[PDB]
């Protein structure tokens, strides 16, 4: 199957720091782990990153 | 449409 978990993001968000991922509403984002704390640790467009879980589609 | 906070990141 797919290398992650892959979900929708629901709004854009843009990074605030460089381990962050900037994303739009639309994109999908690939989940690798649902790090507690509320920041997940995700993958778009070749980048790893923290993704803000209140940003995409269910938990 | 809005949009929730992000979380704390510490």
């Amino acid at each position: 199957g797919s290398p992650g978990i892959q979900v929708k993001a629901l709004y854009d968000y843009d990074a605030q720091t460089g381990d962050e991922l900037t994303f739009k509403e639309g994109d999908t984002i690939i989940v690798h782990q649902k790090d507690p704390a509320g920041w997940w640790e995700g993958e778009l467009n070749g980048k790893r990153g923290w993704v803000p879980a209140n940003y995409v589609q269910d938990i | 449409r809005p949009k929730p906070v992000p979380p704390p990141r510490g």
